[PDB]
């Protein structure tokens, strides 16, 4: 998998940093130019959508009670689910990030900082192990960029 | 997630950003 350790690198950081508050001080080596771009406009589109949904959000983070690996692979799941209309887009994809992030932020808070790892991996093994054709389709993480460029 | 609240959600982010471009 080329172009999915770039998806992984860029979810795992901005969960990280969400937990953690803050920004983190190495280079983003295994994502390269295209992945780094992306990494900025998720930080941006991100966070606006965590401080619009803030409610929502928080509504849903409570039906699931988040807490071993297993709550963590089955909300995987419910993420898997959202695309089974037919329909992808950015929205949903950012949408679905900007959740793992505030999920990520909730179990640091909860104590289970390593938790956070798991979270990433599954919301991009979820994007790219079910829509990988769609994400080919739009140049990748360079879509995703053109897209929220605004 | 028995409402469509994540799915819903993403397709308004998907909204507002499509009258933006």
């Amino acid at each position: 998998d080329d172009l999915y350790r770039q998806s992984l690198e860029i979810i795992s950081r901005y969960l990280r940093e969400q937990a953690t508050g803050s920004k983190d001080s190495k280079p983003l080596g295994e994502a390269g130019a295209a992945g780094r771009r992306a990494l900025e406009t998720l930080r941006r589109v991100g966070d606006g959508v965590q401080r619009n949904h803030e409610t929502a959000f928080q509504g849903m983070l409570r039906k699931l009670d988040i807490k071993n690996e297993d709550d963590v692979k089955s909300l995987s799941r419910v993420m898997i689910h959202v695309f089974s209309d037919g329909v992808t887009n950015w929205g949903r994809i950012v949408t679905l990030i900007s959740f793992g992030a505030f999920v990520a932020k909730h179990l640091k808070t909860i104590n289970q900082e390593s938790c956070i790892e798991p979270l990433a991996e599954s919301i991009t093994d979820v994007l790219v192990r079910t829509k990988r054709d769609w994400l080919v389709k739009q140049r990748g993480w360079d879509g995703f960029v053109e897209f929220f460029h605004v | 997630d028995e409402c469509a609240q994540l799915r819903r959600i993403g397709d308004k982010v998907n909204l507002r950003q499509k009258l933006l471009n």
